[PDB]
Formats: structure tokens, C-alpha cells, sequence
């Protein structure tokens, strides 16, 4: 039955969620892209899970600040059973396992992977690579048949790091079909059960044009969301972070 | 600045689709059948002219 | 008067190394096939793609390539190779075309209007007809709306033509959309079974993973040559560059929206691409009556 | 009301040129001219602009 309870709070996205639009290098240039981005200063749902499904929308920005590997995977699907294609990712201490099988999920699956899924059957794709987890930020995106996860790891001093941290497409595309994905469920890791807490951050992506600054080394260093405020729109239409005094159409 | 703007506009519009499948000429040349290649090339020509 | 383009001297292909091969066989010899409503879509990735095996097979009734020139298939690189095997009647082969509408096209399998690839249809009447009847192959002739490109519908929905649901039983305005093909050896073209494999390609900015066989000749630096680095063909001079590309990819570009720098499928060396020297030529001449020296 | 057309038997060639078939119910027309005749199957493809 249901044995995981989550508490919801709301917080500010600040200036996180910027990712590289393409695998094209650039140096000391300003670029304008129209993509599924995380809107600056948006509502971010903060979930605390104690020993619950979520919609997917057009894309999800997942952030964690955990230390002792409490989160160890993700589950994606439309019906969360064997009737429809699913996508299950597990992050053990050694590697990452991605499966596109017809897994049938429990009502409240949780982490040997006996408890997460009851049975396995005919699959579509399988991928084994280096583990994702070694502030961990991930951006999910399934638009043109491909599945994209962008990842980044940053240190911690206090709260969400306000400065801009770009997300690099390391895990690449899984070349799936992923069917009509419409939901998303997280996987927390228990032990062989006294207490347990989670630090989920879930944000939604939305079609929005952003302007990105590349330094001399090809790394994004700052970004402007054109729809955030009139000043940002002026910066976008002027193709420059600095704006001279005047009036601009 | 006006001169630089004009030159940059020309170079940037060199990459415009102008209703074609792709902005790269060699890709269309090595990728398309000669009639469709002619059609797309004519579109790109009209745009660049 | 004229230009002075420094004509290239040599050619270098540096397609990445995999030196393996393609399924391209189990998507064509496969003992059994699939329906048009239930069509197997296999993603071929990581390969060398020797299309010679396709020509090695039986003659093809309609070997029509829409987005790609059939002879130039081996030269270009493609991200994902798709095998779509199904059986349709001969007269329904023409319906498998971008921009063309028809019962099989709209209610069974709709190719995109901007489809790039090759449709390989050949007669398979040698061994498809049985006395019992080839009811295995099925097609849908009724659906609520038009199918989106690259969409599959295998569920049997009760056709509710009337304003009241048929409730899963037969009656007025209650007809099953699915229809079984009738395959007879003596029937002429239009009812004979035809095996159709649709090769769907996707040209984009991810590693080729599938690129017809071509051996890479070595690199030539300070000089003016063609380069073919994972499908991007061009002309320039390859020089050592101090730019530090992040591991993401290689398609380096500058403010001019041009391929300034590129990485090769051998070392991850990043080479800056500069255009081969060129300019305009001008003739300084005196009056023609004065002298002919220029 | 064009739903009665869909209420009839499946159509070999239901080809709409100047109007989207799904947009038929929403649109308004000035005149409607129904021309009915009988031709052989291979002759159907000749009835087009
Ligand atoms: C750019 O990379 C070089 C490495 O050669 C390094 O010395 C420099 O500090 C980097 N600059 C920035 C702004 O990261």
C-alpha cells in the first residue's frame, strides 16, 4: 500500500535551469535560442518524502541537495503499468541502468530491485553507462522522439546557489520512442527502516526565448529571459547585456 | 557600426532557409534528386539575390 | 574581371571508426513480417551501412527515394536508420509517399510530408499465398481522425458512426474498422502481396552512428582540401587551434555562423577551419592604342 | 450537416481540395452543387482539378 508521504512547499527558481541548446561550440558571442527553458524566478515545488505521482508537462527540472544517496532513480510513463511503454532509470553505486521495458509499477514503488517492479518482460531499449550521481541538477526533455537528460553537479554552501550554473548534455540521447509520456515518478532509496527524508525540487519547462553568453572558453556564464521583465526584453532585443540610457521600441 | 551591422546582416542571412529544406548548398547538392535540387537551389538564389 | 579561388588539391574523408555492419538483413529476410496497422519499427544505430546488400536482393517493384538520391546513399552519414517492414497490396504501394493521401496512407501508416528516406517495395508472391487464407495481414480503413505522421494504432476501437455507442456488438452503424487482406496467387497486380520496407532517415547534429562504408585517408594540415567529418562536407585549410572545446561535441562556430573549428573522429584534436585563399583579380592597363602590356 | 456523409459506407476516394474535410462543418458556403454519376474504379483518379 501507500507507505511514503510527501510534504510540499514553494520556492523561487532564481537563475537556474539554463542548459546548452545544441552541441555547437561558441566563443565570446551572444546567442539567442527559442527552447523549452526553465523560466527565471518561477514557482518551484519542494517535496520532502518521509517513509504521490507528478505530471510531466513539456519538461521537468529536477534538483536535489541530498548527501547519502537517498534518491537512486526515476520512473517515467503514462499508465505506470505493463500496459504502456515506460522508462526506468536506476543509479546504483557502480553504474546507471536505463530500461524501456513494459514494467508494471507498484502504487508506491520504492527501493536488489525487487520492490520497485514486480516483473520484467519484453523490452525496447537498454543502456548501461557510468553512474549519474557521484547540488545535483537534471533537465528532462522528450520532444522530437529523442530523450534528453542534462546534468550538472555544484558544491553547497547555503541554499540554492544563486549564481548561474550551466547544465551539460553528458548522458546524451537514448534514441527511444518513449510513447506519449505524460507523468513522472521519483525513486527514493531506503535501507535493508528507521527514518528517511528527501529533497525533491520539481520545476516545469515552457516555450520561452533566452539569450546566452559564452565566455572565451565556450562556457555559458550568464543568461537573460526575454519575457521576465521589460529590462530583460530590452536586453534581448538589443543583443547585449548592457543597455545605454535611452528609449527603445 | 552601421557598416558592421550591414555586413553582419548579410552573413547572417546567408544561413536563412528562404523556404528551403536546408541552408547548406553542398548538403542539398549531395542529398537531393536533380529536379528537387534545382527547385531548392532556385529558392535559395531568390533569397540571396 | 575575375576571381582567384585557390582550387583544392586533395580529399580527406575522416568518418569515425566502427568498422562493423548493419542489421540490414534481419529487416529484409526476416522469415515473417508485420501488419500495416501493426508495423515493426526497428532503430538501426552504430553501423557502417553497406547498401550493396539491398541491391544484392531481388529486384524491387518501387525503389523510390524521396529525400535522398539513391546512388548517393553510401556517401552521406545519417543519425538513425529505421526499418519499417509490413505487407500491403500492390495498388496500395503508391499510397506510401510524402504528400499523398489514401486509405492505407491516412488510416494505417502516414509518412511525414517532408519525409527523407527510401521506400523499398518488392513483390513477395513467390511464397505468401496459402489455401487457408492470408488473414494474418490486416489493415485499418476507419478511424476517428487522420493519423499523425509516424503514428501507430493497433487497438480495435468500436466504430461509433451513430450518436449512440455500438456497445461492442454488431448492428446498424456498427462495423469493425479492421479488414483482412485476401491474397490469391492468380490475382493480378493490385491484390498480390507486396513486402514494403521503409528506410526512414534523420539528418541532424548528433554523431552519425550510421555511415555507408568509406575509409578515412590521413589528415593534411596546412593545405587546402575537402573535409568530410561526420557528414559535414566543406572546403578549407586545417590548422592547429588553441580553442578548448568542452567534451559536448565538435561543431565549432563563430559569430559569422560558419564552421570555424571542428573535431575529428580519431584524436579529439580540434582543428580551426579557415577558407582557402581567394580574391578578385584586376587588370591595370594603359590605353589600348598606347600599348598592349597589362 | 456533413456528418451523414461519414455515416454512409467507407469511401474509396474522399478527396477534398480547397476545403479541409474536418473544417467542413464550421465553414459557411454560398452555393452547394451536387454532381452525381457512375464511373469505373480506375477512372476515379481522373476526377480532379
Ligand atoms: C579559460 O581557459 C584557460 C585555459 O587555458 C584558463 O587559463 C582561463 O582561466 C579560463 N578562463 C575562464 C574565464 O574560465
Amino acid at each position: 500500500v501507500n507507505l511514503i508521504t510527501r510534504t510540499q512547499s514553494y520556492t523561487n527558481s532564481f537563475t537556474r535551469g539554463v542548459y546548452y541548446p545544441d552541441k555547437v561550440f561558441r566563443s565570446s558571442v551572444l546567442h539567442s535560442t527559442h527552447d523549452l527553458f526553465l523560466p527565471f524566478f518561477s514557482n518551484v515545488t519542494w517535496f520532502h518524502a518521509i517513509h504521490p505521482a507528478l505530471p510531466f508537462n513539456d519538461g521537468v527540472y529536477f534538483a536535489s541537495t541530498e548527501k547519502s544517496n537517498i534518491i537512486r532513480g526515476w520512473i517515467f510513463g503514462t499508465t505506470l503499468d505493463s500496459k504502456t511503454q515506460s522508462l526506468l532509470i536506476v543509479n546504483n553505486a557502480t553504474n546507471v541502468v536505463i530500461k524501456v521495458c513494459e514494467f508494471q509499477f507498484c502504487n508506491d514503488p520504492f527501493l536488489s530491485e525487487f520492490r520497485v517492479y514486480s516483473s520484467a518482460n519484453n523490452c525496447t531499449f537498454e543502456y548501461v553507462s557510468q553512474p549519474f550521481l557521484m547540488l545535483r541538477e537534471f533537465v528532462f526533455k522528450n520532444i522530437d522522439g529523442y530523450f534528453k537528460i542534462y546534468s550538472k553537479h555544484t558544491p553547497i554552501n547555503l541554499e540554492r546557489d544563486l549564481p548561474q550554473g550551466f547544465s551539460a548534455l553528458e548522458p546524451l540521447v537514448d534514441l527511444p520512442i518513449g510513447i506519449n509520456i505524460t507523468r513522472f515518478q521519483t525513486l527514493l532509496a531506503l535501507h535493508r527502516w528507521t527514518a528517511g527524508a528527501a529533497a525533491y525540487y520539481v520545476g516545469y519547462l515552457q516555450p520561452r526565448t533566452f539569450l546566452l553568453k559564452y565566455n572565451e572558453n565556450g562556457t555559458i556564464t550568464d543568461a537573460v529571459d526575454c519575457a521576465l521583465d521589460p529590462l530583460s526584453e530590452t536586453k534581448c532585443t538589443l543583443k547585449s547585456f548592457t543597455v545605454e540610457k535611452g528609449i527603445y521600441q | 557600426n552601421h557598416n558592421a551591422q550591414a555586413l553582419n546582416t548579410l552573413v547572417k542571412q546567408l544561413s536563412s532557409k528562404f523556404g528551403a529544406i536546408s541552408s547548406v548548398l553542398n548538403d542539398i547538392l549531395s542529398r537531393l534528386d536533380p529536379p528537387e535540387a534545382e527547385v531548392q537551389i532556385d529558392r535559395l538564389i531568390t533569397g540571396r539575390l | 574581371t575575375s576571381n582567384f579561388r585557390v582550387q583544392p588539391t586533395e580529399s580527406i574523408v575522416r568518418f569515425p571508426n566502427i568498422t562493423n555492419l548493419c542489421p540490414f538483413h534481419e529487416v529484409f529476410n526476416a522469415t515473417t513480417f508485420a501488419s500495416v496497422y501493426a508495423w515493426n519499427r526497428k532503430r538501426i544505430s552504430n553501423c557502417v551501412a553497406d547498401y550493396s546488400v539491398i541491391y544484392n536482393f531481388a529486384p524491387f517493384f518501387a525503389f523510390k527515394c524521396y529525400g535522398v538520391s539513391p546512388t548517393k546513399l553510401n556517401d552521406l552519414c545519417f543519425t538513425n536508420v529505421y526499418a519499417d517492414s509490413f505487407v500491403i497490396r500492390g495498388n496500395e504501394v503508391s499510397q506510401i509517399a510524402p504528400g499523398q493521401t489514401g486509405n492505407i496512407a491516412d488510416y494505417n501508416y502516414k509518412l511525414p510530408d517532408d519525409f527523407t528516406g527510401c521506400v523499398i517495395a518488392w513483390n513477395s508472391n513467390k511464397l505468401d499465398s496459402k489455401p487457408s487464407g492470408n488473414y494474418n495481414y490486416l489493415y485499418r480503413l476507419l478511424r476517428k481522425s487522420k493519423l499523425k505522421p509516424f503514428e501507430r494504432d493497433i487497438s480495435t476501437e468500436i466504430y461509433q458512426a451513430g450518436n449512440k455507442p455500438c456497445n461492442g456488438v454488431a448492428g446498424p452503424n456498427c462495423y469493425s474498422p479492421l479488414q483482412s487482406y485476401g491474397f490469391r496467387p492468380t490475382y493480378g497486380v493490385g491484390h498480390q502481396p507486396y513486402r514494403v520496407v521503409v528506410l526512414s532517415f534523420e539528418l541532424l547534429h548528433a554523431p552519425a552512428t550510421v555511415c555507408g562504408p568509406k575509409k578515412s585517408t590521413n589528415l593534411v594540415k596546412n593545405k587546402c582540401v575537402n573535409f568530410n567529418f561526420n557528414g559535414l562536407t566543406g572546403t578549407g585549410v586545417l590548422t592547429e587551434s588553441n580553442k578548448k572545446f568542452l567534451p559536448f561535441q565538435q561543431f565549432g562556430r563563430d559569430i559569422a555562423d560558419t564552421t570555424d573549428a571542428v573535431r575529428d573522429p580519431q584524436t579529439l584534436e580540434i582543428l580551426d577551419i579557415t577558407p582557402c585563399s581567394f580574391g578578385g583579380v584586376s587588370v591595370i592597363t594603359p590605353g589600348t592604342n598606347t600599348s598592349n602590356q597589362v
